[PDB]
Formats: structure tokens, C-alpha cells, sequence
């Protein structure tokens, strides 16, 4: 089976570079096709027999190629493009798709806006105690959060979660986690949240203490 | 044109279950129909297709009869059967229509998918906690408000905020799993002037479990 | 000179409104001619299948009133063929070549009694010919009848009234209007000379006959194949080669069937009495494959279905092919009065088929079905034994309707034709001729 | 005797080298065909993106619709005066001559000429066919080879010719058959036989048309979908339907050839009249291209529309008028372009019309306007170029309703009946015999 | 092959009702389909027939809008529409495919029927009484068993015995109209040594209140 | 709109005979068309374009006619063809129907088997009271149902059914049923059943006791 290996996993490019990405197969394929996929939809049929483009493509797309090396192109890489297009052969049996390409939008440095949160009410009464930090709406996506319990540096019960690069802007959003028992919890007094990232020197810190 | 495939959900390993694809919106002979699935975090792999007449059948390579593809075109209809379902078979199975150009095949037309979980774990409902900002809030233009929703199964929920109304501003980070629970949590900004002199609530809807819930974020007292 | 096709071009198209009543009144005889020998040809066939009911238990005496069925009825044929007319034995298309050459005669009061009555006999008893011998035959004969009765005089009424009675007469064997017109236009009008032969004559009598076919068999295909798939440019090479192997087959089938003419002539001798004992053997043993193996015996239509719609397995087939090549020969090369087109659809779809089955499993890239290389295969024998592609495709689409598949079957077709030229072969309504009058010449 | 006996054996036989070449002929005419198509499309929208920058004014827009045609009309008149004469009109009368050896194959000039000079026509919007130029521009491309590889013979000048006539033909309708019967039907040499091998024909016929699907693939010009049956009961009304025909076929012949001669008074021959009478028709097409396109333009849009009984019997009785009228100007003219397809459409308009007074008149017969439609397609062809085969074919190839092969066959024949029995003649026969009695004269 | 009309029953005066005709086992394009009707006791009447692209709809000679013939090829399904129905509609309707030989058309494949009754009285489901021998029953070769289906305005009914199984040896007998009320009876011959070592059952259906019916008869005490 | 007019309404006749039904039409028709209908059953098409046979249809049966007048005949009857034969034109629009005749098979005598049944214990168990009396596979079908109550006759709430001739036997069947109130029901003991036949001259009498 024809393995095919989509050139960069993940690529970025303001709407005005001319985008390139690329489909490479382990043997011999010919006429490979593509489509795309916003976070959250189905599949859509984009260029095929190599180069054709599916009745709606808009015709900043182009796609090329032979043997074992095809690419895709979109002319100046309109911002309603961030998606993930894959490539897939069927020139010979079975078919066999690309690790996709991976496409994201373009934009300057966006620093985080913090936002901390104290246990709910209802969650305590329950013996359990997250505490929220929202880091939302930031460029690039490399950021690291450092949770402080009274001063002191924590490690374990932590869990983030990044949001996929956005539609309104390009930016990503971060959540970390902080879960501890009631008990473990009520036990300290002062919780922080450290944001530490390109667009600053100095970690972005938002806290409360349970006084 | 419509593929609305469906069926998906938990099984417990060692299982099985049935896919379904219905199809409208043209003709569903003269078509040959098609599996393809994702799972979560990965690219895509072709399952199998099957001709009009199920004359002829198709699978990705895999034993006897891990796969079964049928079709019924009569009901305007595929089937997939997915049996000793083990954990990789966890993922979107979407439902595909084939044509082709110069003659080599490529996927037509793509339904949207369901979501097939392979899980010893239990059905689970959410529970829902508001996330208020601290007596320690430096109200600045906006305000940043949310909810944590803890400990469910399997996926999915979905979160809005007054309904559908407070639209801009939102954050869902796609979902988490812990020890067999789904947790995940929204973020919601809006204007200082709008909280808490306005009603800001997030609307927790988990399905699977049979649960709609409406947490109202109050200021910390 | 110039002059004169200024006066010639301004005088195209027309044909003397004579001649086309005529043809009329030809094309509906034949069509009723053809309509009658087919209702005879069930009957009988009938008659047949319903004396194995008279004798349904004992089977070692069933096998024996199949054979003797087939026995009796391909002997009162193969009589009647020898007794009162030589010429109406075989296919009878090359012997209405010759007549348009004027170069063998139309013995019309003898002919179409003994075509009709004789093949109505070698059909009826199951033997492996088809309707067009008998018709073709019938058809130009039925042409000549009305050209003599009416004294019509001519160059052009001989011919052209010959003509449309043979179209009309293809026409009305295979339901098909199109492939009797371009027959004529192909395989009949005198290949090496311009013709008087007006086309605009001959359609009138295929549509007349047509006509008559229909008011009798309507409602009800003789091929009903459904509609096939389409075929993907990727794909057309794979008929090209089916073609190549037509092509090369072709030839060899014509030296059989020739050889096995010779062959033949030998066991009896050229006496009455051996042929009328070896036809009702042949006759006979049709009879006993018609019943412990359809498939072998037959005209063949009957099995056109069911191998497009790839229900043999790859054995069967192989066999199938090979029990019918021996059947065939055997039933034709032996002199019987019928035809060798019919069997020869038969044998190419099978043929294609198994090409299909194989190219399929080479090849699930493709998304084939093998009944596009069964209706490729189908008109590709004729293509190569009768050099008559043109006619072989149109006849093919005429009676299975998948024009999607018009590439495919022009390029097998092609293909086919284009071997048996290049490995040496000749048209086999031709060679036929050729034997004839180098027969009627080397007595004399 | 003894020579039949030697050539019968000898049937059947073509020339490797000739059955090569008509494959390269094939291949050219067909990849030809081709880029003409995208040509004359190219073109078209063009000027219909142009009367989007007037969108607002009018006026202004009547202008531009006008003017866009008038300069691409000009453009190709002139191309044709100046350099190719003989490439005007349909060109398939001057490839007819070349086959008796009666006219010359100018393939250096004519190949540019009517390759461009079409391209301007077609493009704007003018109501010829493909054909014309496919044809014509076949052939010569048959020749071109025939010369630059300096073969030899009677067999391969009029087969390579024909064959490139036939690959012509089979470019335009996406119909290798009717190109094929095409030749064998209204080409051949029809007094004397010829040694046009119909094998080499065959061939490329087919390599053109491989040409034609590798770019022209899923979409079929003329889609109608499949319409109903035809039962016995019913076969008589399409016999009336070609007597219309049959009677219709010469005076619509006689008007493209008096029309011809009273529109050659407009210019008196002078270069500049034409080319200026000519922009002129091409303007006006543009014009109604634009607010009826109905009756301008090729004809092949109004085709299934018409089929779909999706006309009133008013817009009908219009549409064949106007049509009978801008078909005329448009060919009689001398515009390079052909006159078969919008005899296809004014067959399909004519046949709708009947059926549907056919429909009101015999609710008993259970009919549809649209198989009347598909018995009329191709008709006119029947009855004014005498090409009954032909036509049948060719629209069978383009409609894919073969049940309607006896009303097809019945309104076609009873076309051709009666266009002889009133005394007309083939149109690409007389327009020959006029060429050639001027040569003369 | 099936046509299956439905939606027939009761109407009251100058009111309106839907008759449907689900079609299968063939292309129901292709066709032309026709409604025609049998008035109780009385012979056949052409409503109408409907074209397969809808171009073309022909009634019998009527009022304006009586009559509305429609067809849904998506659905394979036949429509007919009355209105204003006054009791001369009280009928079988039936559906049926159009076709011909030479040319002269004909009502190729009939549908079974639903019935309209327009009538100002109330519909009403059957009391279903089982028949069986009284002691006294001189148990011969065969026994004889049946059911009364009594009081359900308006017909039809359908009674069956052990689901059709039990075909032979049945008879059920026609309704009668006494007091906007009515009323039938089915009966049953089997072997003496069926019955009552096996079980008896019939099976009542009264479409028009979608009543269904098991009745076992059992011996007299 | 033509009118076709069938011969004879209603017609009798032995299997064996050669049986012949007669459509004739107010103006001229052609090919017209005939559906037998069985009993309780939808029409058959049967014969059409006057003479030819629908796939099925026994060859005993034949059509003719041209003009204003056309039959359908049946060569050596048998009893199986009992049936309404309907007759139809479309050769003018709109189509129109005959009226009817009805195929009555003539076959030897049979002799009424009676059952009687009393109420139910269900039906009255809500004051209603029905003895139903059975007279099943008779010839012919002219039969008399004569109901005593304690010896006395009754007329009063009587309600007799026939089957139609059914399609095998040829034979007729009665059902005779008679409603009374429970209070009226109870205050008599015999109930009877009497039928009166050809096959018979002494009355075939079935009843009970409430005893
Ligand atoms: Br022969
Ligand atoms: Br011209």
C-alpha cells in the first residue's frame, strides 16, 4: 500500500503568501486528488486527477505534480483557509490517504489575557477543588503555565488544553487545571496562575487568596 | 445532496455495532458507496466500499469478518458491521460517495460522520459548576466568566451561553478525559457593564446521559 | 469534365418512386417471412420441450427422444436442403454476395421453401445456428420474387431490390434497423465497384419489416442485459488488448471453420444419404446438449444474460467456450441452412466475459464489472471473422442499448479487425464465396 | 470470374502505412477540435463578463453586447476575405469537392484562417455551428499530414481526407458513429466508388474523439434525460411529422441559397462591405444573444428545454421564426461557421411544437411532446442534407433514447421522401454545384 | 411487483380525505398511474391518471377541484385528494400502473384497495365473540368453529384464522347495514382431531380504528 | 364518452359448456380490453387489444370483436372461470368501462351442513344476545332459514349473509343470525335452527337447550 507523507505537518502563512505544500508517495502514484476540513466539518473533494478543481474551488487553488512527488497551491492564502487538506492516491489498490497537510492563518504577537477561578461553591461540596486559569487569545502558540500554591511551585493534578488555531483572528486559547481534594485545597491560601510568553519578559501572574 | 451517517456511540470491547449511511439527494444506485474513518487525532483509512448490485466488496486489509459493508438500495442506504470491536477501532466513521475523472477513484461526497467509542467505562451525566471571577477582580473593559464541566461519557457535550443569544466571546476547549470521565470547561468575555447587572448562564446539554443543565454564573458574594 | 458533376451532384438523391414501392411491399413480406419463421422455430422447440415431459422418469429413454427429436427434424432438414436446393444450405449470406456481383443465382421458387421449411427444422431441433442465415437468404430471394413477379427492369432495381430484402431480413432477426441498413453498406454492397444499390431504398424495406417484427414480438427484448456501468478513460487500453486477442482468433475460427468443412464433406462424400444421416447426428446430439447442457447447444441468446451478468464461474465459461466452438463448427461447417452470426455473439460475449472476469481481479483499482468486456466481446467475433466491426457494434448496441460503452466496443472492435487483417485472415462471408466459385470454376 | 475469386481474397486489406497515419490525424483534428471549443467558450464568457462591467446602464449594455459581437464578427470576416475565401460558410461543400478532385485543399492558409476566423464568429455569439469549422479544418489537417509526410496514392489522399472530415465531425457531437456514416453517406464520392478505406476512417474517428474525452469528459451536450416509449398506435404521427419536413427541407434550402445571393449584392464582393455587413449580423447576435437568447446563438441550450416541453406554443412559433431568420443571415452570409447544428435546433423547436398540438389532439396516445422533439432534431438534417443515416445517428449519440429509433427512422425517411418528391437537393451538393458553375461561368 | 393504497375510511359529508398508493417491486417512473373506483356492489369508474413528470393530470368529467391526482416519485407513491365528498364517493379505491400493446392503453396492475365511506355516523371498533360448539356437539369428522364480529361502523374488516395459516375450510360472510350500524361472521371447518387439542384463533383487523383482534376459541365449560 | 353495455347481466352455465360474454359500444372502439374479478378480489387484467392473453391467463379463454361489438369467449368453461367480467375501451378518451356480467357455474346438488351456535358467555356479559347459525357448502343457493324459539317461530332480529359462489367448489354458504336482548334471550330454553333445501324435503334442523 502506497504510503504517502504530506510534506509540512503543520505550516502557517499571512493571507498573502502564495501556499505551498506537498504529497510525497513511497512508490509510483498518478493523478492524486485533496480535499479539507475546518475544526469541525466533513471532508470536501478540492483538486483531483493531480489538477482539476471541484466546481466551487475558488482559483487561488492549483495542484501539480507526477511520479512520487505532487503539491497543492493557494494564491495569496486567503484567511477562509486555515484548514486541514488531505492528499490521497488510488492509483493503485487500496487507497491511501496523506497525513493530510495542515494549514494556519497568519498574525503578530497576541499576548494572553489571563483569567483565574476559584472553586466553585457547588464543586467543594463534593470533596474535589479545580482551580481554572483561562490564558485566551494569544500568538504564537508556545506557552507555558506555572501554577503556585502559597509561593510554592505544583506540578501534579495539573491539566491543559489548547483550542485549535482560531477562526476571528488566528490567536490560541489555553486552559490549565488545577484539581485537588477539599481537603488538600482548604489547606493553603494563596493560588496563582503564571503565563510565561513570547510577547512579554515577564510572566503574566493572575491570583486570589482564599482570605 | 445528503450523507447522514449515524449508529455510532459506546460499545463495550469485544462488541459490535451498525453504522448506518443514509443517502438523498440523488441516485443511490448507480453509485458505488464507501467507509472511510478518522480516528481521534489521526489521518484518514479507507474501510471498504461496495458496488451498486453488492456484487462486489471491497475491504482494507483485515481478518475474516471484522468488516462487513452491505448496502440496501431500497432504503437509499449503507451499512457497516464492526465486530470484536477492540479500542482502534475508536473513531469518526464517516460515509462516502465514489466517482471519479479520468478514471482514477477518489471520495465524492462526504457525510458528516458518527462517532464510534470503544470503552469499558460507563454512561455519565456532567456536573456543571460556574466559574465566577474572585473577590479579586480588576473589572477592566470586558469581563471573563465560565464554566467547568466535570466527570462525563462519552463524548459529546456541547456548551452555549444564554441560549445561543451570547455568541462572540466564547471559548470551548474541545473536551478531556480523565480516569473515565469527560472533563472540559467555556470561557465567555463580555463587557464589565454587561455583568452582573445582566444574567450571564451557560447551558450544558451531554445527551448520552440524558442531561440538560443551566448553570447561572453569580458574582462571589 | 467538370461539366458533368455539376450536372451529377444536382442529381443525387433520387431514387425512381418504382423502385421504393417496391421496397415497401419487400420489407413487409420479408417481415412477415421472418415473423412466421420464428413463430416456427418456437413451436417446434416447444414440441420438443414438452415430449421430455411425455417421458419425464425414465431418463436413459428421455436422452434418446431429445436425440432423435433433433435427429429426425435436422435430417428433414438437411433433406430438403440437398433434394431441392444446394445453395440454401450453410449461412446462404455469401451465396446473396455472390448474386450482387451477379455471379450466382437467386433461385427464388426453390430457395424460400427450402430455407424456410429446412432451417425451421435445423432450428427447431436446438442446433447451434442462428435466424440470419435463414432470413438473409429468405430476405433477397423474397427481393428477387417481387423483382421478377413485377417485371421490374434494371441495374439498379436488381441490386437494390436485392439488397433491401437482405437488410430487412437482418433487421428482422435481431430487432434491429440500423444494423441491416449498415450490413448491406459494409459487408454486402459490391466491395470493389460502385453500386447502384440506393440506401434510401433499403431503409424503407428494414423499416417496413421492422414494422412487422414488431406487430408480432413486441414487448419483450431478445437480449435483456440491463444497464451497465460506464468505462473510465483509464480503462480503455483493457479492450484494446481484448481486441488484440479477437483479432488474432478471428483468423483461426475462419480456418475452422472451413477445415471443418472439408473435414466434413469427406464422411459422407457429397451423398444425399450420408449428409441426411450426418446432419440428423449432429442434429441429435444438439438435441441431447440442449437438455444435459443448455449452454453448449442453442442459438446462444439465452446465455448472453446471464454471462454479462458475470453468474458463470470461470470454469463454466472456459467451458461453455469450448463446447460451443465444437458445437458450432460442427452445426455450420456440416452444411446445415442457418447461420453463424448469432453463435458468434454468443461466443464473444462469453469470450469477453472471462476476459472481464480475469481484468477484475487484476485490477480492483478500476471498479470494473465484466459486463462491459462481455458486450466489448460480443459483436468483436464478428468483427474479426466478418469484417463487419461497423455493423457488429451498431447490431451489438441496437440489442443491449449501453452506448456508454460505444469507446469501449469501437475500440475492441477496431482492435479485433485490426488483427485479423495483420495476421492474415479474410472476410469469412467472403472466403466462403471465394470457395464456391473456385469450385464452380475448377468442374469446368 | 477469376478475378473476383482474386479479389474477394483480397478484401479487407489497408495499408499499415496509411492506417498509422489516419491515427495522427485523428489525434490532431481531435486535439484541434478541442482547443477551438475552449476557444469559442474562452470568448463567449469574455463577453459575458463585459456586459457585467455595464451591468447597470441599459443602454450602454445593448451597446457593448453589440459592439463585442460586431468586433469578434469583423475580425473573422476579414480573416476569411483575405486570406481563405474558400474557408467561409460551412467548408464541408468545399472538402465534398475534394474528394472528386474538383477543389484544393489550401491547408497552409485555410487551417489558420478558419481556425480564427471561426473562433471569432462562434465567439460572438453567432448562430453557426462547430461543425463548419471542425469539419473543414478536418480535412485539412487530413491533408497537412498526407503532404508533410509525402505518402502517396488515390487511397490515402481521399482516405487520410476523409478520415480527418470524419474525426471532424465525431469532435463536434462527441459522435464517432455519425462521424464515421457521416463520410459514407454525404462525402464518398457518391457516383463512383472510391478508395476511401473505411477501417482507416474508423480509426480516426476514434483517436479523436479519445482527444475529445480527455478534456470535454462528464457533461453531455445535449442532456434530455430518458423520455418515453413509442407504441405502434402512435408510429403514423411521426410519418405526418416528416412529410412536414420533407416538404420544409427545400425551401429552407431554397432560402440559404437565394439568401446567400441577396446578401452578396449588400457588399457587391468588395472586402469592406463584407467585413463590415458582416460585423454587423455578428453585432446583431450579440444583441439578442443577449435579450432572447433563443434566438441567437449555437441552439444546443434551447435543445432539452424544449424537449422538457418547457416552452409555451407561443415562444415556440417565435423561437423557429427568429431562428429560421438569424440562421439564415448568419450562414447565407459567408461567415465561417457551420449550418448543421442550427438545423438541430430548428428540428428540435419544429418537432416540440408538433407534439405539442399532438398532445392536445390524442389524449388517447398517453404522449410526450419530447419524443416529437427527438423525432424533429434531426430532420431539417434530413430533409436538406439528405443525410437521414446520419442525422439518426447522430442524434441517437447525443440523446441516448434509443426506444424512439422507429419514430426517429419513420419522421426521417418520410423527410427524405418528400424533400426528393418536391424536388430539392442535398444543400451540401448545391452549394458545390454553385461554387463550381462560378469557377466555370 | 406491489401496489398498497391506504388512507380510506371514514369521512363525513363535505369534508376531504388523502388516499395514498405506496408502489414497489418496479420503476415507478416510467409509468403512468391512475386511480379508478368501485361503488359497493356496482362497477368500475376511471378518476384519473398522472404522468410520471406530473406534465400531465386527466380527470374524469368533474367538478374543478373534486379531484386532485398528484404523484411523488421520491417516495414511489401515488396521491388522490377528495373533496367536498358527498356519499357517491362512498367507494373502493383503487390504484393502479397504466400500460399497453399496441398502443391502446389499459390498467396494467391493480393495487387491493382501501374503501372511503362518507357518512355522518360514527366510526366504531369491532366486539369480536368466539363461536364454539355447545357441549351437545356431536363431534363428527370435522368440527365447525367461528367468530362474530359485531358493531364497528364502518366496514371493512378482514378476519383471518391462525394468522392465514389456516387457509382451507373458511368462510366469512358479507356485512349488513341496519341502524347506521353493522355486523359479520366468519366460520371455520377443521379435523375433528385439531380442535381443541391445538388452538383456534381468529384474527380480526378493523383498518379504519387500526383495531386488531385475536379471538381464541375455546371449549364450553 | 363511449358507453359499453355488456350482454347478459348475469349468466349461468356447466363447466364443459363453451360459455360467451358480449361488450358492445355506443360509437366505434378498438382493441379494447377485459379484466375478469374473482370475488372479494381486485381486478385481473385478462384479455387486451382484443384477443391477446395476459401472461397466466388459461388458454380456454379467447377474445374478438371490431366495430361496436366484440366478445369474450371462453371455449369448454370451467368452474374456476366464475367471475365478473369487465369489459373496457381506449381507443376514444377518456376510457370507459362495461357494466358487468356475471360468470355463474351450474354445478350438481349439495346439501347444506348446519351448525348452531348459542351466545357467547362474553356477549352477554353485556346484554346483548346473539345464536348464530351456520349453512355451509350447499347447491343450490336458493336455501330457507327458519329460527324457533321454545318451538315457536321468529322473524323479529334476524340477519342472513351469503358468501358468493365460491371459486373451487362452486358452492353457496349461509349465515343466519339472531339478536336478542339477555333478559329476552334467557326467559326461553330452545333454540333452533331449521333449513330447508332442494337436497332435502324433510327440513335440516340443529339446535340446543339452554338446559
Ligand atoms: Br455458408
Ligand atoms: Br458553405
Amino acid at each position: 500500500d502506497i504510503v504517502l507523507t504530506q510534506s509540512p505537518a503543520i505550516m502557517s502563512a499571512a493571507p498573502g503568501d502564495k501556499v505551498t505544500m506537498t504529497c510525497s508517495a513511497s512508490s509510483s502514484v498518478s493523478y492524486i486528488h485533496w480535499y479539507q476540513q475546518k475544526s469541525g466539518t466533513s471532508p470536501k473533494r478540492w483538486i483531483y486527477d493531480t489538477s482539476k478543481l471541484t466546481s466551487g474551488v475558488p482559483v487561488r487553488f492549483s495542484g501539480s505534480g507526477s511520479g512520487t512527488s505532487y503539491s497543492l497551491t493557494i494564491n495569496t492564502m486567503e484567511a477562509e483557509d486555515a484548514a486541514t487538506y488531505y492528499c490521497q492516491q488510488w492509483s493503485s489498490h487500496p487507497q491511501t490517504f496523506g497525513g493530510g497537510t495542515k494549514l494556519e492563518i497568519l498574525r503578530a504577537d497576541a499576548a494572553p489575557t489571563v483569567s483565574i477561578f476559584p472553586p466553585s461553591s457547588e464543586q467543594l461540596t463534593s470533596g474535589g477543588a479545580s482551580v481554572v486559569c483561562f490564558l485566551n487569545n494569544f500568538y504564537p502558540k508556545d506557552i507555558n503555565v506555572k501554577w503556585k500554591i502559597d509561593g510554592s511551585e505544583r506540578q501534579n493534578g495539573v491539566l491543559n488544553s489548547w483550542t485549535d488555531q482560531d477562526s476571528k483572528d488566528s490567536t490560541y486559547s489555553m486552559s490549565s487545571t488545577l484539581t485537588l481534594t477539599k481537603d488538600e485545597y482548604e489547606r493553603h491560601n494563596s493560588y496563582t496562575c503564571e503565563a510565561t510568553h513570547k510577547t512579554s519578559t515577564s510572566p503574566i501572574v493572575k491570583s486570589f487568596n482564599r482570605a | 445532496v445528503r450523507l447522514l451517517e449515524s449508529g455510532g456511540g459506546l460499545v463495550q470491547p469485544g462488541g459490535s455495532l451498525k453504522l448506518s449511511c443514509a443517502a438523498s439527494g440523488f441516485d443511490y444506485s448507480r453509485y458505488w458507496m464507501s467507509w472511510v474513518r478518522q480516528a481521534p487525532g489521526k489521518g484518514l483509512k479507507w474501510i471498504g466500499e461496495i458496488n451498486p448490485v453488492s456484487s462486489t466488496i471491497n475491504y482494507t486489509p483485515s481478518l475474516k469478518d471484522k468488516f462487513i459493508i452491505s448496502r440496501d438500495n431500497a432504503k437509499d442506504t449503507l451499512y457497516l458491521q464492526i465486530s470484536k470491536v477492540r479500542s482502534e477501532d475508536t473513531a469518526l466513521y464517516y460515509c462516502a460517495r465514489l466517482y471519479y475523472g479520468y478514471g482514477y477513484w477518489y471520495f465524492d461526497v462526504w457525510g458528516a460522520g458518527t462517532t464510534v467509542t470503544v470503552s469499558s467505562a460507563k454512561t455519565t451525566p456532567p456536573s456543571v459548576y460556574p466559574l465566577a471571577p474572585g473577590s479579586a477582580a480588576a473589572a477592566a473593559s470586558m469581563v471573563t466568566l465560565g464554566c467547568l464541566v466535570k466527570g462525563y461519557f462519552p463524548e459529546p457535550v456541547t456548551v452555549t451561553w444564554n441560549s445561543g443569544s451570547l455568541a462572540a466571546g466564547v471559548h470551548t476547549f474541545p473536551a478531556v478525559l480523565q480516569a473515565a470521565l469527560y472533563t472540559l470547561s467555556s470561557s465567555v468575555t463580555v463587557p464589565s457593564s454587561s455583568w452582573p447587572s445582566e444574567t450571564v448562564t451557560c447551558n450544558v446539554a451531554h445527551p448520552a446521559s440524558s442531561t440538560k443543565v443551566d448553570k447561572k454564573i453569580v458574582p462571589r458574594a | 469534365r467538370r461539366r458533368q458533376l455539376i450536372r451529377q451532384l444536382l442529381e443525387r438523391d433520387k431514387t425512381p418512386l418504382a423502385i421504393l414501392f417496391m421496397a415497401a411491399v419487400v420489407g413487409t413480406l420479408v417481415g412477415l417471412a421472418a415473423v412466421a419463421f420464428d413463430k416456427g422455430v418456437a413451436w417446434l422447440q416447444n414440441q420438443r420441450m414438452g415430449a421430455l415431459v411425455h417421458t419425464a422418469d425414465n431418463y436413459p429413454l428421455l436422452l434418446t427422444v431429445a436425440f432423435l427429436c433433433s435427429a429426425v427434424l435436422a435430417m428433414f432438414g438437411y433433406f430438403l436442403v440437398r433434394k431441392y436446393a444446394p445453395e440454401a444450405g450453410g449461412s446462404g449470406i455469401p451465396e446473396i454476395e455472390g448474386a450482387l456481383e451477379d455471379q450466382r443465382p437467386v433461385r427464388w421458387w426453390r430457395v424460400l421453401p427450402v430455407k424456410f421449411f429446412g432451417g425451421l427444422g435445423t432450428l427447431g431441433g436446438g442446433m447451434v445456428l442462428g435466424r440470419e442465415g435463414p432470413t438473409v437468404q429468405i430476405g433477397g430471394n423474397i427481393g428477387r420474387m417481387v423483382l421478377d413477379i413485377f417485371r421490374l427492369k434494371g441495374d439498379e432495381a436488381r441490386h437494390t431490390l436485392l439488397a433491401t430484402g437482405a437488410a430487412a431480413g437482418l433487421a428482422a432477426a435481431f430487432n434491429a434497423p440500423l444494423a441491416g441498413i449498415l450490413f448491406i453498406i459494409e459487408v454486402m454492397r459490391p466491395q470493389f465497384r460502385y453500386t447502384l444499390i440506393s440506401i434510401k431504398a433499403v431503409f424503407i424495406g428494414v423499416i417496413m419489416s421492422t414494422i412487422m417484427y414488431r406487430i408480432f414480438n413486441h414487448e419483450v427484448a431478445l437480449i435483456d442485459v440491463g444497464k451497465l456501468s460506464d468505462a473510465p478513460l483509464n480503462t480503455l487500453w483493457l479492450y484494446l488488448i481484448l481486441g488484440i486477442i479477437f483479432g488474432i482468433f478471428g483468423p483461426i475460427f475462419n480456418k475452422w471453420v472451413l477445415g471443418m468443412q472439408d473435414l466434413l464433406h469427406r464422411v459422407h462424400g457429397g451423398n444425399i444419404t450420408k449428409w441426411v444421416l450426418m446432419g440428423g447426428a449432429i442434429g441429435g446430439l444438439c438435441g441431447l446438449l440442449g437438455f444435459v447442457a443448455p449452454a453448449t447447444s442453442g442459438g446462444g441468446f439465452n446465455l448472453i444474460p446471464i454471462a454479462t451478468a458475470g453468474n458463470f464461474s470461470m470454469g463454466m465459461l472456459v467451458f461453455i467456450f469450448v463446447a460451443r466452438v465444437i458445437t458450432t463448427l460442427l452445426c455450420f461447417s456440416s452444411g446445415a441452412p442457418g447461420g453463424i452470426f448469432a453463435p458468434m455473439l454468443a461466443l464473444g460475449t462469453v469470450l469477453g466475459t472471462a476476459f472481464g472476469m480475469v481484468a477484475v481481479e487484476l485490477f480492483p483499482q478500476y471498479h470494473l464489472e465484466a459486463g462491459t468486456f462481455a458486450i466489448a466481446g460480443m459483436g468483436a467475433l464478428l468483427a474479426a471473422s466478418i469484417r463487419a466491426p461497423l455493423t457488429g457494434i451498431i447490431l451489438v448496441l441496437e440489442m443491449t442499448d449501453n452506448y456508454q460503452l460505444i469507446l469501449p466496443m469501437i475500440i475492441t472492435g477496431l482492435g479485433a479487425t485490426l488483427l485479423a487483417q495483420f495476421t492474415g485472415g479474410k472476410p469469412l462471408y467472403s472466403a466462403i464465396l471465394a470457395r464456391t466459385l473456385a469450385k464452380q470454376e475448377a468442374e469446368q
